[PDB]
């Protein structure tokens, strides 16, 4: 019972930080995204309202 | 009947040597999580103070 406890709770490490790489990733995705958008409705808005205007 | 019999404990003999067999391999493979050395001295701290509470 005492070895298994440290391997699980092993496992349960190393999971664990590919949990959070993964979290990073999605996030990340999500700004990116977003992101995008911003650039492109702006972008859009940008040739209509071109400063000399 | 009697014959019956006597075929029954060869029967159930041959269980017990499946039982044994069986055991042997099922604690061979997940052998490496109980050591032998461990169990010593588990059984031995155990041992010493085992009455004393």
């Amino acid at each position: 019972q005492k070895n298994q406890a440290v391997n699980f709770l092993r496992m349960s490490a190393r999971v664990d930080a590919v949990a959070a790489r993964v979290q990073t990733a999605v996030t990340m995705g999500k700004v990116t995204k977003s992101m995008a958008g911003v650039v492109k409705s702006m972008d859009a808005t940008l040739k209509t309202m071109n400063l000399e205007k | 009947i009697s014959a019956l019999m006597d075929k029954f404990e060869h029967q159930f003999e041959t269980l017990d040597v499946q039982t044994q067999q069986m055991e042997d391999t099922m604690s061979s493979t997940t052998t490496l999580t109980t050591p032998q050395n461990q169990v010593d001295m588990l059984l031995q701290e155990m041992a010493d103070e085992a009455g004393l509470d």
